[PDB]
């Protein structure tokens, strides 16, 4: 059974594109916080921008975790 | 519609805006020195534009408490 | 032998006009020192007749690739800059209609250790400019290709019309990379023809003719 | 005023589409190759074989595959294998 | 402020570049902010001159 | 880039050419200050020179070892040979040492220049010492400051204003020795 | 008719005034006209993808299925993930059915 | 354990939100109280990160 | 079965690609909320630049699933 | 041992949440205590993912 | 095929430097958009500038790619 | 000694979580410096944060020194 | 082979040195564009450091893929 | 002997911890450098925060080296 | 053949080295465009210091190079 | 022969642990850049804080190029 354990240690190294969508998710709601700091006029704009970058960057998680779900599960 | 800090972008000018931190400083003075602080806060002048070389029309001012916070 | 009638402000008129006067805005030309009256007009005349046509060459990459990048989007039909000889057989003929602008400019011939390092990252530039086409036209539509297997799965397993907010955030996902490739079919035919202009423009220097005797005052 | 003049001249190609479509059919034909799954062949063979068995089997698939890999001639059982 | 005010200084660099400019925008928005108050700097004391005078 | 060279001396030059014969050139600004910026020296090892102005005051124009200056970014210090600087200043306490003892005026905002040469040329409006504040008076405003938002753009920034003042005035009283 | 002339009026005022928008109400359950067209776009691949597959249902699918099976079948040749193993089991279902 | 490496970049991620937080209540301290409303939202969302990535080793192991 | 084995471990250290994307996806998204902090004036341009820079840097999303695809199906 | 490579970012991450408190307080010292009233909340929340990382270096060790 | 399973996991073990590619870009493309934020007048020079550094960063984002299909198909 | 092979190349693999902890001080102490370095009159009090934050990753640091020495002799 | 599967897998760890020629050059080209929107003036001036720049960061790009031609063909 | 090569392979990947100790003392050395430039009067004390800093960043290296001869040799 | 073929994988995975002296470089030369983007008087002197970091950054590269050299050739 | 096989192997990724130290003298002698970009009348009281940095960084370098030789010739 060497595919079946492949396919662990395949998914297993496939995740840790999650450390990128982590971490750039990190720089930019940390942008949004030293953003809302300066004007806090326009922080309720800033969080439109905030969750459209949100909903991107997170488009590459659901790319990451479609390879886990494709070597996983073909 | 202009590009800057908070005053700016609302219109108003450092000058005045400078001067109503100014003029807010000055409320909270101890009273041996916030009288003496509101004499150089007043504002007594007036002005008229020339558009024509003689005409008139004019904007006086007997303001003592300082330099207008609301809109001009 | 008779040509057809033209209807003036017509809509691929207006388009063709300004996709033109854009890739001509790319590489203007450059003022002269003295005045341009007729005294300068020949010296100006000779300046255009020496530059390269890249107004006219970026704008026939423009729209021979995004004609060929927006027909893989649409039904029942492929990109031909899908292909790799197409893709980079562009971009090939842009980096040598460069170099053969480049090698005109002296007398067709060839240009201590430190120039085999800038040839090949010039030489590389052939490849960069037909691969970053093939391969963008290739990588979203075959990411397509397996999201639509992946989306396909599901109602084949579970009911036709039937568990359907599972298919349902997944036909959006989908949607939302077929609307991603009409991005990139816009944006990448626009990156070729960008860098076309880049490229052809750092060879589209002459020297000013200009004049060689005056009566000043 | 001028609009009924552009209706009358109806749908045109554009103005040398003949040359584009003689051009990338000439290239497209005069490949100077066999055929894209064919292999020519002596006059021997081809005035000997039946035409089930010039056909190959991978060169017609089936046009709506029940399996994957379904193909719909069948071809020489006289395989050398 | 840059109507003609940096357009001034900038000789073989510039004068004004030698600054840091710790402001909370641009050099260009701080120097709008900065000559208004140089304005208002200089007319108070030429009112003031002139009184005493 | 150099299309005018104007300055004071050639003011001179060329307005005897369009005014009167009888008229002396007017006086310029140039003439009355003795210091200048790109001029070098003027920092003489430790101490360095401090401008501090307001309109109505000139609050110390001797020199100093060390200013802290309530920058908007943050408060920062100033020693001898400072790198150049235009900083606009937040409402915060200007710090005046000299060695062991300070002196700590409470600012309204303005800018603050680091010349080339050393000198620190603080430019405020309103400069109370911190000890002719009450602290009592000024969350009373500040309250009143915490609920009064009206649709009101041009209040928008002057009760902005209002609120960054006192709220640097509050932990500006809590912290003195 | 007149072939060109009578279905672009047809396909003209199916076009404009036709509104299933409105026509069928359906203000009361969408917020704008923005998201009734973002999901009738992604209502038309719902409908054309399960139109597809159940217009020719008894197939072994091209693409990787998650391991799973449509309905009773779990064993036959529509869920055998080796094809030319498929082939030969579709030929013997093809006589039976 | 390859898997988990992906708990890098929400350890990366967080302490760069928070550390503008640190720099974000130092500019306006008035405001402090809604930044965290910014700081843990954006702590939620990329906990969904730090939750994807323990989904699948918890589906790795345990499936 | 050594190699659709390796097929397996080489997608998914080939997807770890996603991780630099992703990142780089929130410093831009990041600047996006601080540029539309400085002048709002111009907030509806920056995402104009946002989303041709989310559309060039995506296409490295897509160059990194491109291997993915061609090692796994291909 | 390559589940506490997940152990860097983190270390990496606090590394910068302390540098802001640091930044943060040399900006305003009169807020410089309530800055590590939002530093130890942030750093008890980058914490969560060092446990994390080492909840599976003791269930892939130990279960 | 030890040299055919070899391909498989020298590819994608050759395909993670668009991690870095996909990081540098967004890093460039925040600053088109905080650089037209400043002066929003020179914001047709700029993306001059961050289409120049696109073509030069994604050039060797093809060096990858390269590698990547000279050691799957050569 | 297949298991007295792997706590060699697993403890190895387990160290390298001090490259983020030597990096994380890196920062904070290079923003100990920027921080004396705006104003000084506080560079007793950053030192005071300095150390309680050094000593606070530190903690990352022994948890990836703890099982360097668990899986070594346990 | 076992020395011609390993020239495969070697190459693909040494192409990774242009993840960080990726991100550098990012970093330098978004540079280019922050300087640049401070003054415009000097503009053509920044352009020819951030060729000069590429081309001395590029030299880290084609050293790593010397390597890589130097494994694989040599 | 498959002991004593994993040994060998377990303490290079446990020097890889010296890359992030490499980095952060890069930007120490390089905030002392930005630090040195704002006043330098303080120009010998930020200096005294430096080597405050490399000691207690160097504290970690030799964790490392500590490692990479507790495998190698213990 | 495993001999031989360790100094394939080896000096592979040696050369991700230059992969960090790319992105420093890359710092170090955006470091020179915003610098001499601020005074356009320095930036004959500014080069002469990037050359400087260059040279001796470059060391770090050569550093790694003689490395694949004496794992490939010695 | 799989010691002197694995010290091929283990000496090629120690030596990448010299990533970090170039990221490290990218980002010591960029800021050196801006250091002598704000004031240049410190620019060689500077480069005396660099080459203070570049010699106590390489220190690193040379912490790792130990074990790189340690590992070969020892």
């Amino acid at each position: 059974s060497v595919l079946a354990a492949s396919k662990m240690v395949g998914a297993g190294c496939a995740t840790i594109a999650l450390a990128g969508v982590g971490a750039g998710l990190g720089v930019m709601f940390g942008s949004l916080i030293n953003g809302a700091a300066r004007n806090p006029n326009i922080a309720k704009q800033l969080v439109g921008y905030a969750l459209l970058g949100f909903a991107l960057t997170e488009s590459i998680a659901l790319f990451s975790l479609l390879v886990v779900f494709l070597i996983l599960f073909a | 519609a202009p590009s800057g800090p908070f005053y700016r972008v609302a219109g108003m000018s450092y000058l005045r805006y400078s001067n109503i931190c100014a003029d807010l400083l000055r409320n909270v003075l101890k009273e041996p020195f916030k009288a003496k602080a509101q004499a150089r806060q007043a504002i007594h002048f007036r002005q008229a534009p020339y558009v024509d070389g003689k005409a008139g029309a004019s904007k006086v001012y007997e303001l003592e408490n300082g330099i207008p916070k609301t809109a001009n | 032998s008779s040509v057809r009638d033209v209807k003036t402000g017509s809509l691929p008129t207006n388009f063709l006009t300004g996709v033109y006067r854009f890739w001509r805005s790319q590489n203007p030309a450059e003022k002269p020192h003295d005045p341009v009256n007729d005294r300068l007009l020949p010296a100006v005349v000779d300046a255009s007749d020496k530059r390269a046509s890249i107004g006219t060459w970026a704008t026939t990459f423009f729209c021979t690739i995004i004609s060929c990048n927006l027909l893989g989007l649409m039904p029942f039909n492929e990109a031909p800059t899908s292909g790799l000889g197409f893709a980079t057989g562009l971009g090939v003929s842009v980096w040598a209609t460069a170099t053969i602008l480049g090698l005109s400019k002296t007398g067709f011939k060839f240009p201590f250790i430190f120039v085999p390092l800038e040839t090949i990252s010039y030489t590389f530039r052939a490849v960069s400019l037909g691969v970053r086409l093939w391969v963008n036209m290739l990588a979203g539509h075959t990411l397509l290709h397996i999201l639509t297997g992946m989306a396909l799965a599901l109602p084949f397993s579970l009911g036709f019309f039937s568990m359907v907010p599972a298919t349902f955030g997944v036909c959006c996902l989908l949607s939302a990379l077929v609307g991603l490739e009409y991005l990139v079919a816009v944006l990448q035919s626009g990156v070729f023809s960008i860098l076309s202009t880049v490229y052809v423009g750092e060879f589209n220097h002459d020297k000013f003719i200009g004049p060689a005797a005056k009566i000043v005052k | 005023s001028y609009s009924a003049y552009f209706a009358k001249a109806g749908f045109q190609f554009p103005a040398g589409l003949s040359a584009l479509v003689a051009g990338i059919v000439a290239l497209n034909v005069c490949t100077g190759r066999p055929t894209k799954g064919t292999k020519e062949i002596s006059n021997a063979e081809y005035n000997a074989t039946p035409i089930g068995y010039l056909q190959s089997p991978d060169q017609h698939p089936t046009a709506f595959p029940k399996v994957p890999g379904m193909k719909d001639v069948h071809g020489s059982p006289h395989h050398h294998h | 402020p840059d109507l003609l005010e940096k357009q001034l200084e900038d000789v073989t660099g510039n004068s004004l570049d030698a600054y840091d400019i710790e402001a909370s925008h641009e050099r260009s928005d701080v120097l709008r902010d900065l000559t208004e108050f140089h304005l208002g700097v200089t007319l108070y004391n030429a009112m003031l001159e002139n009184n005493c005078s | 880039e150099a299309a005018a060279p104007a300055g004071p001396k050639e003011f001179t030059e060329v307005w005897n050419k369009k005014a009167p014969s009888t008229l002396i050139v007017p006086e310029f600004p140039s003439n009355y200050t003795a210091v200048k910026a790109v001029g070098e020296g003027q920092v003489h090892g430790d101490a360095f020179p401090v401008n501090f102005y307001t309109p109505h005051s000139i609050l110390s124009q001797a020199q100093k070892d060390t200013v802290v200056l309530p920058g908007v970014d943050g408060y920062f210090g100033v020693k001898a040979s400072h790198v150049p600087t235009i900083a606009q200043l937040k409402p915060g306490v200007v710090e005046l040492h000299s060695g062991a003892e300070s002196e700590k005026f409470f600012v309204s905002g303005g800018f603050a220049f680091v010349h080339p040469n050393g000198v620190t040329d603080i430019c405020v409006l309103e400069a109370a010492t911190l000890d002719q504040v009450d602290p009592a008076a000024v969350k009373s405003a500040l309250a009143a400051a915490s609920a009064a938002q009206p649709t009101d753009e041009f209040e928008q920034a002057a009760n902005r204003a209002a609120i960054e003042l006192y709220s640097a005035l509050e932990s500006a009283v809590e912290a003195k020795a | 008719m007149a072939v060109t002339s009578f279905l672009g009026k047809a396909f003209e005022k199916y076009f404009y005034d036709f509104s299933a928008y409105e026509q069928f109400g359906l203000n009361r359950f969408l917020s704008s006209k923005g998201q009734y067209v973002a999901l009738r776009h992604v209502g038309f691949v719902m409908v054309g993808v399960n139109v597809l597959l159940a217009a020719n249902f008894p197939f072994n699918p091209p693409f990787p299925t998650i391991g799973m099976c449509p309905a009773g079948w779990e064993g036959t040749w529509v869920c055998q993930a080796d094809k030319a193993k498929a082939l030969e089991m579709y030929k013997e279902w093809k006589k039976s059915n």
